[PDB]
């Protein structure tokens, strides 16, 4: 089933390894600073904390236990809320010179 | 057309006066200016003066702005420490559009943060500026001298509380004030039954100025000074407070023509008999629902204003003690009538009477019964008048070099 | 003051066909 | 109840004229107020090197005394009416005008005669007036809005009285004569070249029976050569640059040369500047607003403030904008605004043309509400067109507009030409006129 083959994906990629969520890894991009800027101190602070761990594992090629892995359940989708705002607007913007 | 005018069960005001311009115009007042702010969320209206054209859930800032250019249209906001207005302008083919978006500013705002914190150092600038008219220095620490509390709160948001006011703070004072009890919606070249359409369809929702007196000293280096002394007044509506109006006439309101020596300017004149060196001087006359203020607005140089101000304080005093004629009477009478009707000649002087009124009172007031009342003035009550302001307790406030500036008590 | 600040002559320099100021540059612009 | 139907219930205006060549006009409306003043075909442009300021300098003692009412006399009756009074002066025109009530139009009549016609002209109030004005040039110098116009104005149109200010220099201010100005206003104040007009609460044939009874006297003729005539002006390209670090802003104006008030493509223009708009750092739309230089100033910060005029005189006019910027910031703004400007003479859509066409319709229908600024469009039409044109007219014209007539009239006025330039404060950066010029056109 479908939801399984999406669980096994997640692990498959690894991320969970290095404590990372999901949005923590997209292409760096302008509809995503935007939606960066956007975010409270407290998320944002975290999400600075789980890349710069995550960083400092792959210098030493190293991951975490997997005790500390993420969860495909628990994978917060922390930005989408905030980035689909934000390419609502430019599709106004383009929608507007048209 | 005669002016419609009606009130909803839950406290809303309409009008309507379909004067057949080319131009529509709407404006929505309310009682939600300065004074409904406490000593926490100050600032919290200067924001919401540039808070228009933000998100709302109807639509977002991108939408307002570029849809409100597309007909041309216009979008201004006025603030006073009671009342605040939301108004726009357009074609009478394009009302619909404009309401759309004006009442999604005033109902349904949304007040998302970012746009909020890119918007606080906008309030230096749009202080910053004002304040180089130094009489907003001048009038703002006189409110916060004669007033405590409610009055006297600035419009301009203090220095310190920038980038410090939150969307709570807005929402609360949103739901707090921006309620159908106090609003009062407004509109020329536009039929009634339309707001009231609108206003049913969407609108359709939910202290004291305690006198004191004291002073206030803004040493500056500037070498003109900038100085007032007013005394406490009658709120608006009163026959009293329309004394003042007319002894406001009296004394000298300002030019009538241009560069003119102020002929009849008591003021004016009386300083000229004393002084040979620049300056101005004019009545000062505030009023408000709960209170108001009466006195004289000063300008003179760092070593002439003590002379200045004290020749002022006589020509009032004299005028108290019964120094006072008809015909000087029926001037500023004259001058009166026509202060009121020019005002209101616009549409837009006219639209600031209108709802005014509307807040301040259950129904229009035809400016023909205005003139009556100011016949109904009689000459006592403006010496009576003038009696409270060297009687009443006093307030003051300065700016610029006061080397040679009085006190209220030696005065 | 600034109103007392006025252009010298340049007319020594001057294309001979703008040497008028009662006339109009536009017609020998095109030429120009 | 349209917006066509609301031009077609527009008050149609009135005229009429005297025997002695004195004009008449006036607007018919439900108001209780009214303005009625006298607009005339005098200004700087008629005066010469030596007589420059004397139609300033009378703008003071007008209000000074008369022979009838001599002294403050005058300013008592106004004040006494409650009425307003005003005055101001241009390069071209002058008025004098009262703002007052419906019923006292008699007498605001009977005033603007003897101000006109019997003005005394007091030698000790021209001694005084004369210390005022060298006192107001100095307020004028630190005013540096005014200041660039003043100078741009002299290089634009050098060699001609239109480089002249209506001030005119200091110099002439203190050499001046009761003389002079008795020779200026025997020549140029005629009926013919006058103008007198109203609004608001009145009726036209109440003010024909107080212009006879009044303005009969008027000299409605003259000797055989007494009046001037208008040439053309010279206009030319040129630059200037007051270098002045001390002051913390740069004031800029850029233009050309412009059609003139009569001539048709003025529409097109006004439409244009439009486009481009105008802004100052208290608007709150910021980045999203419509015109792409107003998008990008807010964004960038490039300037505190910016705008687009259209002076326009008798056969010529400047067209261009004004603004306000930081010293390190200048070249950026003229990168851009010549950029819109070139973007319109080569290409620009019926959306944002349609956008400005939009705002030129609210300008004047807004421009046009209270009794003074309508009798001032009746006046200075009746002496730039000859006759007034309604709001529908106006509304005539824009509905000739598209795309295509932007193009072409921006590319003739525009399009690799020789502007005026002219600035004040840090201009360090500003590009050289070759530079600018070299940006009036593309290599597309």
């Amino acid at each position: 089933w479908l939801e399984g083959i999406r669980k096994w994906y997640y692990n498959a990629a690894g991320f969970n390894k290095l404590g990372l969520m999901r949005d923590d890894t997209i292409h760096e991009n302008d509809d995503v600073k935007e939606a960066i800027r956007r975010l409270p101190e407290n998320l944002y602070d975290d999400r600075v904390f789980r890349i710069k761990r995550a960083l400092d594992l792959s210098m030493r090629q190293q991951i975490l236990p997997k005790e500390q892995w993420t969860k495909y359940e628990e994978d917060k989708s922390y930005l989408e809320p905030y980035l689909k705002e934000v390419i609502r607007e430019r599709k106004e913007r383009e929608e507007w010179a048209k | 057309q005669d002016l419609e005018f009606t009130r909803l069960p839950n406290g809303l005001v309409i009008a309507s006066l379909e004067n057949y311009a080319p131009a529509s115009r709407i404006g929505l007042f309310i009682k939600a200016g300065s004074r409904y702010e406490n000593s926490n969320n100050l600032g919290t209206s200067h924001l919401l003066r540039l808070a228009s054209s933000l998100t709302t859930k109807g639509a977002s800032s991108f939408k307002i702005t570029r849809g409100i250019e597309a007909v041309g249209g216009k979008l201004s906001v006025t603030s006073t420490r009671e009342n605040m207005a939301y108004t726009v302008e357009c074609l009478r083919d394009d009302v619909d559009i404009l309401m759309e978006f004006l009442l999604n500013v005033t109902t349904a705002p949304e007040f998302r943060r970012w746009e909020v914190a890119a918007l606080q150092p906008q309030l230096r600038i749009d202080k910053a500026v004002a304040l180089q008219n130094p009489q907003a220095h001048v009038i703002e620490n006189l409110h916060a001298a004669a007033y405590r509390n409610a009055l006297a709160n600035s419009l301009y948001c203090p220095d310190y509380r920038i980038g410090k006011v939150t969307p709570v703070e807005l929402h609360d004072y949103v739901q707090n004030h921006f309620t159908s009890a106090r609003m009062a919606l407004i509109g020329l070249g536009v039929s009634h039954p339309v707001l009231k359409q609108v206003a049913e369809q969407f609108l359709n929702i939910r202290a004291k100025a305690k006198y004191h007196g004291g002073e206030i000293r803004e040493q500056n280096g500037d070498s003109l000074v900038h100085a007032a002394l007013v005394a406490e007044s009658a709120a608006i509506g009163s026959a009293e407070a329309n004394a003042f109006s007319v002894l406001q006439h009296v004394l000298g309101a300002g030019p009538h023509v241009k560069r003119g020596s102020n002929a009849t300017s008591s003021l004016y004149q009386a300083v000229a008999k004393g002084v040979h060196q620049p300056f101005d001087v004019s009545a000062f006359n505030a009023s408000y629902s709960d209170s108001g203020l009466f006195g004289f607005y000063t300008i003179s140089q760092a070593a002439s204003a003590g002379d200045v101000i004290k020749a002022a304080y006589n020509q009032v005093k004299t005028i108290a003690q019964g120094n006072l004629s008809n015909p000087d009477v029926q001037a500023a009478k004259n001058k009166l009538k026509a202060g009121y009707l020019m005002s209101v000649e616009s549409s837009e002087g006219f639209l600031d009477e209108v709802g005014s009124q509307a807040l301040a009172a259950g129904s229009y007031t035809p400016p023909s019964t205005v003139l009556q009342q100011i016949d109904a003035v009689a000459d006592a009550d403006v010496i009576n008048a003038a009696k409270k302001f060297v009687s009443g307790r006093k307030s003051m406030a300065a700016s610029g070099n006061l080397g040679h500036t009085p006190f209220i008590d030696e005065l | 003051s600034h109103t007392d600040i006025k252009v010298p002559d340049f007319s020594d320099y001057r294309r001979p066909e703008v040497l008028d100021s009662t006339k109009s540059s536009k017609e020998s612009s095109e030429a120009r | 109840a349209t917006y066509a139907q609301a031009l077609q219930s527009v008050p149609e205006t009135q005229v009429s004229q005297l025997d002695n060549g004195l004009r008449v006009a006036s607007e018919q409306s439900s108001q209780p107020t009214c303005t009625v003043g006298v607009w005339i075909d005098a200004g700087s442009r008629y005066e010469s090197e030596k007589n420059n300021g004397a139609g300033y300098f009378v703008e003071h003692l007008a209000f000074k005394g008369t022979k009838n009412r001599p002294g403050n006399a005058l300013e008592k009756e106004v004040e006494s009416m409650g009425a307003h009074l005003n005055a101001y002066s241009t390069r071209e025109h002058t008025a004098y005008y009262i703002k007052a009530l419906s019923k006292d139009l008699p007498k605001a009549v009977e005033l603007l005669a003897d101000i006109v016609q019997n003005c005394s002209l007091e030698d000790s109030q021209i001694e005084k007036e004369r210390d005022v004005i060298l006192q107001e040039l100095q307020e004028n110098d630190t005013s540096m809005r005014d200041v660039v116009f003043n100078y741009l104005h002299a290089t634009a149109f050098q060699g001609t009285p239109l480089a002249q200010s209506v001030e005119g220099p200091s110099e002439n201010v203190r050499k001046l004569s009761r003389a002079d100005l008795t020779e200026y206003l025997s020549r140029h104040y005629k009926a013919p070249r006058m103008v007198l007009a109203a609004a608001g609460g009145l009726e036209h044939r109440q003010l024909l029976d107080l212009a006879q009874k009044h303005f009969s006297g008027l000299s409605g003729t003259y000797d055989e050569d007494a009046v001037p005539t208008l040439s053309p002006c010279r206009f030319t390209g040129s630059q200037i640059c007051h270098r002045e670090d001390g002051l913390p802003l740069a004031h800029v104006a850029i233009a050309v040369e412009g059609p003139g008030w009569a001539h048709p493509d003025n529409v097109a223009l006004q439409v244009a500047n439009a486009i481009i708009g105008h802004y100052d750092c208290t608007y709150g739309g910021g980045a999203h607003l419509s015109s792409p230089l107003a998008s990008i100033a807010a964004t960038n910060k490039l300037c505190q403030s910016f705008q687009t005029f259209n002076i326009c005189y008798a056969d010529t006019g400047l067209l261009g904008a004004h603004f306000v910027c930081d010293h390190m910031s200048i070249d950026d703004m003229m990168f851009v605004l010549q950029g819109q400007w070139m973007r319109l003479c080569t290409s620009a859509t019926e959306s944002e043309v349609l956008r400005g066409k939009n705002l030129l319709r609210n300008a004047l229908v807004s421009h046009l509400d209270g009794t003074t600024p309508v009798c001032e469009d009746i006046g200075r039409s009746l002496l730039t067109y000859g006759r007034r044109i309604p709001l529908a007219e106006w509304e005539s014209r824009i509905a000739e507009v598209d795309a295509r007539v932007v193009r072409e009239v921006c590319s003739k006025y525009f399009y690799d030409q020789c502007p005026a330039v002219a600035g004040f404060g840090p201009i360090e950066q500003l590009p050289d006129y070759n530079r600018i010029r070299s940006g009036m056109f593309w290599l597309r």
